[PDB]
């Protein structure tokens, strides 16, 4: 199914047709979009599906998730080999992260490094995450 | 079999050339007290087409009994949207849920269901689920 | 002069929280369909 519609449906946790609060931000981030803090500031108290749909259409018209995520990774591609280290990413997720169990983070790493290399080819990974 | 002569007559009253559409199979199966899904209709269509004679209708009916139906799984389905787990969902919640997930209701189906079954804004989804499993046979 | 990891972390956390949502909702979806089938039965 389409990503935006599905993200709304997934992050509307009580099924009342409306995302509110941090969930809103999470729904946005779950599409690969990092809202600048002023955008987060300006988010309404709640969004129904038409509101979320409009917000995401307008955002995505100017913001491209996969290349932005790729640039975020290439910040930490120290070797510059199109590849960041899985260990760094794991313990940074464990350190700064707020939502996933440690088991979840390990599952994620096994996804990103499907060959036991300790290196994450982050382009391939981001493309895998964006259907 | 459940009232064999009257099932036969209802099928034939809708039948043209001894066959009825799978949509009429759905309605007839409901009147008999079965609860086929649209997935059942699709699966049956892709082996037997869109027109059933009386025998293939009987086979359809026989495969739509859904023995996995039970109260706890139905209730857990709704309780998924209940953050309090107190056992209540609002009419807004029931409507958006039922018209968004699974095989979504049309607004007309939901409005008819709500007119008959939703007495309040705070719906006990456990009792509503029990009600829905009643008369099934 | 390393940069900060919070944006990447935030986005991946949200993504995988959504994947966990999609999977538990997958567990629940067949019985929502069952509910809807019984609803339509009561509605003839
Ligand atoms: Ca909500
Ligand atoms: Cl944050």
């Amino acid at each position: 199914p389409p990503r935006v519609r599905e993200a709304f449906a997934l992050f509307d946790t009580d099924g009342d047709g409306e995302i509110s609060g941090r969930d809103l931000v999470l729904a946005i981030r779950s599409c690969g979009v990092s809202p600048t803090p002023d955008e987060i500031k300006a988010l309404p108290m709640s969004m129904a599906w038409p509101d979320f749909e409009a917000w995401m259409s307008k955002k995505l018209a100017s913001y491209n998730p996969e290349e932005e995520l790729i640039k975020s990774f290439k910040a930490f591609d120290r070797s510059n080999d199109g590849t960041v280290s899985a260990d760094e990413l794991s313990q940074v997720m464990l350190a700064l992260g707020e939502l996933l169990s440690d088991e979840e983070v390990k599952a994620m790493i096994k996804e990103a490094d499907p060959n036991g290399t300790g290196k994450i080819q982050y382009a391939n990974f981001v493309k895998m995450l964006l259907k | 079999m459940v009232e064999a002569d009257e099932m036969y007559a209802r099928f034939n009253a809708r039948a043209s050339g001894g066959k009825v559409s799978t949509g009429d199979a759905m309605i007839l199966a409901r009147q008999l007290g079965l609860a086929p899904s649209y997935a059942d209709k699709q699966a049956f269509e892709e082996k037997s087409g869109d027109n059933l004679d009386y025998a293939s209708f009987q086979k359809f009916v026989g495969t739509s009994t859904h023995p996995e139906d039970n109260i706890e799984d139905l209730v857990e389905a709704f309780a998924y949207f209940d953050v309090s787990k107190h056992g209540y969902l609002t009419r807004k919640q029931m409507g958006n849920i039922l018209m968004t997930y699974g095989e979504p209701l049309t607004t007309e189906e939901f409005n008819a269901l709500a007119a008959e079954y939703f007495t309040s804004d705070q719906i006990d989804y456990r009792q509503f689920c029990k009600a829905m499993l009643e008369a099934e046979n | 002069m390393a940069s900060s990891w919070e944006p990447l972390v935030s986005v991946l956390e949200a993504y995988y929280a959504g994947r966990r949502h999609k999977k538990q909702l997958l567990k629940k979806t067949p019985f929502i369909i069952r509910a809807q089938a019984h609803i339509r039965r009561h509605l003839v």
